[PDB]
């Protein structure tokens, strides 16, 4: 097998984890 | 289960089950859930290195991606940072050592070069 490559298109998705970060969000 | 199904296998799953972990994490609001569905993709991450190991560019980002955790506050995120990390570096110790494809210096010297930045808000024990 050759395996060009795919698994790099995977780790752009990777980049959009939030969790804390700043978030200047509220009621 | 990791290791009970064949390589090919293992990879169509975990790119199944980590894509919507990923997706189920920008969808659940409130740092403690993002936490804990965090948590979780880290530690299935760390469970199979062999995956790891096949895919630099994925590795690469998993790692990265850790040391950005390593300046979370959220309470126990930063300890599973730390854990995943040393897990990793142990499973694919050769792949941070050796030049991999698409770079031009192995990436343990980018690591070497910033441990400060890295480490800056980690409590000694996870120094």
């Amino acid at each position: 097998g050759s395996a060009s490559g795919n698994l790099n298109e995977l780790a752009l998705k990777l980049a959009g984890l939030d969790i804390n970060k700043t978030e200047g969000e509220e009621c | 289960i990791s290791g009970a199904m064949h390589e090919e296998d293992e990879k169509r799953f975990l790119v199944t089950v980590i894509k919507d972990l990923l997706g189920l994490c920008e969808q659940k609001r409130g740092k403690d859930n993002k936490a804990i569905i965090a948590s979780n993709i880290m530690y299935i991450v760390g469970q199979y290195p062999r995956f790891l190991r096949a895919h630099w560019k994925f590795l690469k980002t998993v790692v990265n991606k850790l040391f950005e955790f390593m300046h979370e506050t959220h309470d126990g995120v930063q300890d599973m940072a730390c854990d995943t990390f040393i897990k990793i570096a142990q499973k694919c110790r050769r792949h941070f050592v050796q030049v991999q494809v698409g770079e031009v210096m192995p990436f343990i010297d980018e690591i070497l070069n910033n441990i400060n930045t890295i480490i800056c808000d980690l409590q000694p024990q996870q120094v």
